[PDB]
């Protein structure tokens, strides 16, 4: 029982409201503000099947009226970027299964 | 003799006036740091087990 029942497919499936940051440029307080508003916006819209494009219209409207103008945000299954931004206007955090969601603030 | 001292005053009048001064000032906005990220499946997984 416990790590050795747990499979991917059963971990994937016994939790999905589950969250997890792996870089964080950006400061501690605006991590908060953002990371209510990706995981609340992406549910809304996830739909029957997850529109990738649906997500991301979300996401951009709302971070453009909350903090600045030209702000950026793109989410997938797997992906490789490089990405000029400015200083502490960066988070990248993945949600549970096969979504990885990097917004940034060009 | 018609020109008198109380038929004639004289007074003096001047608006305070601020001093010029020059100064410069350069607005350079926050540095722009290049980021690389890459995510896969695995690396995704393997932080979230």
């Amino acid at each position: 029982k416990a790590v050795t029942d747990m499979d991917i497919n059963e971990l994937r499936k016994l939790m999905i409201g589950k969250a997890i940051i792996n870089s964080s440029d950006m400061q501690g307080d605006l991590l908060q503000e953002a990371q209510d508003v990706i995981q609340s916006g992406i549910e809304n819209n996830s739909a029957p099947v997850l529109n990738i494009e649906a997500a991301c219209k979300y996401i951009k409207e709302n971070l453009d009226k909350k903090f600045g103008p030209t702000w950026q945000c793109i989410i997938g299954e797997g992906y490789a970027y490089d990405v000029t931004v400015q200083n502490n206007t960066l988070l990248f955090m993945f949600y549970n299964g096969n979504l990885a969601v990097l917004i940034f603030k060009s | 003799t018609l020109r008198n001292k109380f038929n004639y005053n004289t007074r003096e009048c001047q608006t305070i006036n601020p001093s010029i001064r020059e100064r410069g000032v350069s607005t350079e906005p926050p540095p722009s740091d290049t980021i690389c990220g890459n995510i896969t499946q695995w690396e995704i997984f393997d932080a979230y087990y």
